[PDB]
């Protein structure tokens, strides 16, 4: 048995793009790696519990191509919530004009393009393969974390459904946080701990883990 | 000295090694591994069995691990298990004779001397798939661990190579060297000498048995990219209708090889060796969870038992563990003990915990003279607000029961559900194949994104939910078979983030009689506030707190194995039979709950009888009754609309 793409990587990385044109088949298959780390199938001799272990990471656009300032994004967007909850993180990029920020946009680009040299910064980006050595050298440890970011992260937790339950349930109103939400922010907490190489959790982190998530839709409200 | 050549073996050392070992050995593992009343471990089993007329005995390696005496042992029976067998075989009658000199018994010895004995080293050390055996390590005694898929037909060998001379009314006898038999061409010089002239007849000979049987590979860890592999083995005589499908198993066994021919003209070969396995011994069971039911498989047994091959087919109890048992069963918070128990990871989702202890509890299982069967099984679903804990329990019960199969949203087709056929690779014959809904026969089937799944194949359970029976009609396959595997499946809502004020039996994009007919469903909306929240957040985080959740034990949480051994007692052990006061609240409860389905009273009747089997009542009682309509009311919620 050889699998397909999803089944090719494994404690890896994969990527898709227009997923809001791929098959219905494709949704309930990615709703249950998203969650769960296997895939089931029963159509012929294979009957297994394949092991997938992927990291999911997908694009797609709204239906009408630009963004319904006058609609919610839950009705603009055209993936349901029951799947979209398992996606711990969601940005919305989208554009509106500005007589400054596209200047240097287009001075970027237009270098970007006279020579692949990105912008002479003082600055030295380094080799995917050093990237990957660090990475995997990160991915060595496996910290803790203490109760004085616990029960913050509980505050918060209880803050953020509270708010999000009572108050957002209108026009710029995604659902709600979840659980999940929870998880992801305890997640990534403990990314960034494996990131500075300690084997403790710090408050200094889930202040960068919610202002993150509650950034990636700052431009709803312009 | 004696030593075989090639080998560091010694055939009668190593008999009063083993005789030493055998008179001393008590609990030695308890002391050396391990900081954990009884005395001489071994010596009970070959005390008891030899009234019983038995020609089998297991083996462990901890305890030759333990014994000072046998840690060279320990390897020689590694390296070379078949010679070392062969030793022990002599060793232990050998043993058997010195210790009957220590006793005055009836004449019982016309037996002993012509029997034979034989070994089943099982608990030993572990092995990591295939993927370990390179070339190195072949034909060594080995572990693995996965389920069945096929079985073979019985393959005979020849044993005894009669023979048939032509003439001068005389028969011939020869047997069999290392796997081959050389006709004697001759005629018996003597009496006849035509170099020749001889016969070959097959029903006088004798013939052995083999099976073969397609395994699948269940390891513990795998590399980056692995993906399942099939393997064929080969197991022997008195093993026989043993192993099947539907059934996880850890094995023992020695790893080997072999060439096949390239037709079946001539003797032309391939310069690869298919590979394979020959048996040594299987463990059916495990302490991880609970066992099959017992009047599902009495023909078996009783096949078994006339076999008088006894391997294991439902664990043993002890009186003092049984006491315990019912110790515990005479407090009253069991009624919560067991749902705070079943999950101590996850919030309390009481109800939710409770009807899954229950559908393990299973209930009643009647049958009719000729013409009724009534199985324990009631079909369960789940719907509410993602995000939540409903997969990872869907998950943790795959897990712990043990004839069941995991399907997920529409990958999935009527043909790749019930029965259908293929071909071989190796005898390129049409042979068949199980089907997912027929391999879990009794246990769980579990179904994740229940709405997304095709129509087509949505249709078949509709006879699945009602008598337990598939049937198939295609290319040369004419049964009716039986599923009495149990249904606990998921469901999605309508659209998203749900809808409060709409009638719930029209809110999920599911029409109304599928819904109707599970027997229990549960609701798991949102209702955000603390007080519910917080709380969940550090039941939560305390798990991430420690590098593994041993603390967790706190708040009256038992341990997995006295749960699953007293489950497993009372499933195959109590047999309550209805009651007459549950009558009059049963009927008055279903008729107010109409104002939605007959198929809720079998639900109702078929819970409160998994209720009685919980306390270990031998009958149902007006209790059960309230509890159930209580519990189906909380769990669709009435009070809301
Ligand atoms: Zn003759």
């Amino acid at each position: 048995l050889e699998g397909g793409a999803l089944v090719l990587a494994d404690n890896g990385i994969c990527c898709i793009d227009e997923f809001d044109k791929m098959d219905e088949s494709d949704r309930t298959a990615i709703h249950e790696v998203m969650e769960q780390q296997t895939i089931s199938i029963s159509k012929a001799g294979i009957n297994t519990t394949l092991n997938a272990r992927t990291s999911i990471l997908a694009a797609a656009n709204p239906l009408y191509g630009r963004y319904n300032p006058r609609l919610s994004p839950l009705d603009n967007i055209n993936l349901p919530a029951a799947l979209l909850s398992r996606f711990d993180i969601l940005f919305l990029m989208l554009d509106i004009p500005s007589r400054d920020d596209d200047e240097k946009l287009a001075e970027h680009v237009t270098y970007v393009h006279m020579h692949n040299k990105q912008p002479d910064l003082d600055f030295t980006p380094v080799e995917p393969s050093k990237m990957r050595e660090y990475i995997a050298y990160a991915k060595t440890k496996r910290p803790v974390m203490s109760e004085a970011v616990n029960d913050y992260v509980v505050q918060a937790y209880i803050r953020l459904r509270q708010d999000s339950k009572r108050e957002m349930d209108s026009k710029f109103s995604f659902g709600q946080a979840t659980p999940r939400t929870l998880l992801g922010i305890i997640r990534l907490s403990q990314a960034l701990a494996k990131l500075r190489l300690a084997d403790m959790v710090d408050i200094d982190d889930v202040e960068e883990a919610l202002r993150l998530v509650r950034v990636s839709k700052e431009s709803l409200y312009q | 000295l004696r030593i075989i050549w090639g080998t560091n073996v010694s055939i009668q050392e190593c008999t009063t090694n083993f005789r030493n070992f055998l008179m001393s050995f008590k609990y030695k593992f308890r002391k050396i591994l391990d900081e954990r009343d009884e005395e001489l471990y071994y010596i009970k089993q070959l005390n008891e069995m030899r009234e019983l007329g038995t020609s089998n005995l297991n083996l462990d390696a901890r305890n030759l691990l333990a014994y000072k005496q046998t840690e060279d042992l320990y390897h020689q029976l590694l390296n070379y298990p078949q010679e070392v067998i062969s030793i022990m075989d002599q060793t232990i009658k050998d043993c058997m004779v010195s210790l009957i000199v220590d006793n005055n018994l009836d004449y019982d010895l016309d037996e002993i001397e012509t029997k034979f004995y034989k070994v089943r080293p099982y608990n030993v050390g572990s092995c990591k798939g295939m993927r370990e055996l390179n070339p190195n390590d072949i034909d060594k005694l080995i572990n693995l661990k996965g389920l069945v898929l096929r079985s073979t037909p019985v393959i005979p060998d020849m044993k005894v190579a009669f023979f048939k001379c032509n003439v001068c009314d005389h028969t011939m006898a020869v047997e069999i060297d290392r796997g081959v038999i050389q006709e004697p061409a001759r005629c018996e010089r003597i009496d006849c000498n035509e170099p020749n002239s001889m016969s070959l007849i097959h029903n006088r000979c004798s013939f052995a048995d083999k099976q073969v049987i397609k395994l699948q590979e269940t390891p513990d860890f795998v590399p980056d990219g692995q993906t399942p592999h099939s393997i064929s083995l080969c197991v022997y005589d008195e093993l026989v209708d043993s192993c099947r499908a539907g059934d996880r198993i850890e094995v023992t066994g020695t790893f080997r090889s072999i060439p096949i021919r390239a037709n079946s003209r001539q003797r032309v070969l391939k310069s690869l060796y298919k590979t394979y396995v020959d048996v040594v011994h299987v463990k059916k069971v495990s302490d991880k969870r609970l066992d099959v039911d017992t009047s599902t498989i009495e023909q078996e047994l009783m096949q078994n038992k006339v076999d008088h091959n006894e391997v294991e087919e439902v664990r043993q109890i002890t009186d003092q563990d049984l006491a315990k048992i019912r110790e515990v069963a005479a407090r009253e918070d069991l009624y919560s003990l067991l749902a705070r128990s079943i999950a101590p990871s996850i919030y309390e989702l009481e109800d939710v915990k409770k009807g899954i202890l229950l559908q393990l509890f299973g209930g009643t299982n009647k049958t009719f003279t000729k013409g009724g069967r009534y199985r324990g099984d009631i079909n369960i679903l789940l719907c509410g607000d993602p995000s939540t804990s409903k997969s990872q329990i869907l998950q943790y019960v795959h897990k712990i029961t043990p004839r069941g199969v995991y399907t997920s949203g529409k990958g999935s087709s009527a043909v790749g559900l019930t029965a259908y056929i293929t071909r071989d690779v190796d005898t390129k014959q049409l042979v068949l194949e199980s089907g997912a809904l027929v391999l879990s026969d009794g246990g769980v089937c579990c179904i994740d994104e229940f709405d997304k799944m095709s129509d087509s194949t949505r249709s078949v359970l509709h006879e699945v939910m009602e008598q337990q029976t598939i049937s198939i009609a295609k290319a040369g396959i004419i049964t009716t078979l039986n599923a009495r595997s149990s249904i606990l499946a998921s469901a999605n809502p309508i659209g998203s983030r749900y809808n409060p004020n709409l009638p719930v039996t029209e809110n999920i994009d599911l029409p109304p009689p599928l819904l109707s007919r599970f027997d229990l469903v549960y609701l798991v909306l949102d209702k955000v506030d603390e007080k519910n929240d917080r709380e969940l957040a550090k039941h939560l985080t305390n798990l991430y707190l420690e590098d593994k959740p041993e603390h967790i034990s706190q708040d009256d949480v038992l341990p997995v194995e006295f749960l699953t051994m007293y489950i497993s007692y009372a499933k195959e052990h109590i047999h309550p039979i209805i009651t007459e006061a549950a009558k009059t609240e049963l009927v008055r409860a279903y008729v107010g709950m109409r104002k939605a389905t007959t198929r809720q009273l079998e639900s109702m009747i078929r819970l409160a009888e998994a209720h009685a089997k919980m306390k270990l009542k031998n009958v149902v009682e007006l209790e059960d009754v309230q509890e159930a309509v209580r519990l189906i009311r909380s769990a669709i919620k009435d009070y809301a609309t």
